[PDB]
This record gives structure tokens, C-alpha cells and sequence, in this order.
């Protein structure tokens, strides 16, 4: 129970790494970049939080 | 503390470059800040890049 | 502003690419021949 | 060449310079779409104790 626990908690707190983004929040990129520049920011997010 | 119409600024012809690096520039009338500073000086045009 | 996915006066009211453009842009001064002139109209 | 450089505080504080838009009365306890100082979203909001 506690490695099914720490599983789960570990891929959350990958929510929060950047991986070399502008930010860690996908609503963030979304505020402040325009979808030409925003894509290469989110392909860092889907790479990796994938 | 003020309202900062960053459209009336963009669409002025004036300005030689206009080049928004950690935000695009349409978004900036979506935006909010919590301070905003203005830097301001001369230099020559080839110094610009 | 004749580019991918631009912003500007041409950009949004007169002429405006794909973000994704497949072709070339291709273009020359014309001082030589279309200076006079006011018959080139934009917004 | 006059150069202005806008330097942004995007840093999470109160909002002091805001964008060009009117803001809209507050629904609580029904799923919306927000924006709060550019903070977008989905959800539902309620009273926090």
C-alpha cells in the first residue's frame, strides 16, 4: 500500500517539474503565447509528463 | 495600479520593432501584471539587435 | 509581416498565412517602376 | 535609435497593471469558465473556509 501510494504521488509531483519549460502549468503557456510559440512550450510539457 | 492598453501602443506604425519574447504580443491585452517597468535610452541603430 | 502566422495591420486586415505555410515568399524592390503613387491602398 | 524595454513581473502578487477588459459578475456553486488577473480555467466556485 504505501509503494501503490508513493506511485501515485511521484507521477503527481511530476505535474509540477517544468522539464525546461516556460512554466509547469499548461494554462500559463496557454495565457501568454499565441499557439505558434505555445506548441514548442507544450511539446516540452507532453514529452515530459509522458 | 492602472488599466495599460497595450493595443494602442502595438498597432503604432512609429515603432521600427516591436518584439515580445516571454509573452505574444495579442496576449498582452489578456494579461495582468503585478509591476511593470519601463527601461528607456538611446543608443545607435545597429546596437538595436 | 508576410510570414507564418504574423501579427500587424497586413497580417490581420489585408493579407494573412497559414502558422503552417508551405510555399515561399518572394519579393523585390519596386521603387524603379511603382513610385509616382497613391493607388497602393491598405487598411 | 529611443529604445523602451517593457519589463514584465509575471511573479504572483496582487494585480497592479491590468489589460483592456471589463471584468463580469461572480456565479458561485455552476461549473464556468474563469479568468481571474489571467489565471484561465474551468470549474466550479464556492465560498472557502
Amino acid at each position: 500500500v504505501n509503494q501503490n501510494a508513493q506511485a501515485l504521488n511521484t507521477l503527481v509531483k511530476q505535474l509540477s517539474s517544468n522539464f525546461g519549460a516556460i512554466s509547469s502549468v499548461l494554462n500559463d503557456i496557454l495565457s501568454r503565447l499565441d499557439p505558434p510559440e505555445a506548441e514548442v512550450q507544450i511539446d516540452r510539457l507532453i514529452t515530459g509528463r509522458l | 495600479n492602472c488599466v495599460a492598453d497595450y493595443s494602442v501602443l502595438y498597432n503604432s506604425a512609429s515603432f521600427s520593432t516591436f518584439k515580445c519574447y516571454g509573452v505574444s504580443p495579442t496576449k498582452l491585452n489578456d494579461l495582468c501584471f503585478t509591476n511593470v517597468y519601463a527601461d528607456s535610452f538611446v543608443i545607435r541603430g545597429d546596437e538595436v539587435r | 509581416q508576410i510570414a507564418p502566422g504574423q501579427t500587424g495591420k497586413i497580417a490581420d486586415y489585408n493579407y494573412k498565412l497559414p502558422d503552417d505555410f508551405t510555399g515561399c515568399v518572394i519579393a523585390w524592390n519596386s521603387n524603379n517602376l511603382d513610385s509616382k503613387n497613391y493607388n497602393y491602398l491598405y487598411r | 535609435y529611443r529604445v523602451v524595454v517593457l519589463s514584465f513581473e509575471l511573479l504572483h502578487a496582487p494585480a497592479t497593471v491590468c489589460g483592456p477588459k471589463k471584468s463580469t459578475n461572480l456565479v458561485k456553486n455552476k461549473c464556468v469558465n474563469f479568468n481571474f488577473n489571467g489565471l484561465t480555467g474551468t470549474g466550479v466556485l464556492t465560498e472557502s473556509n
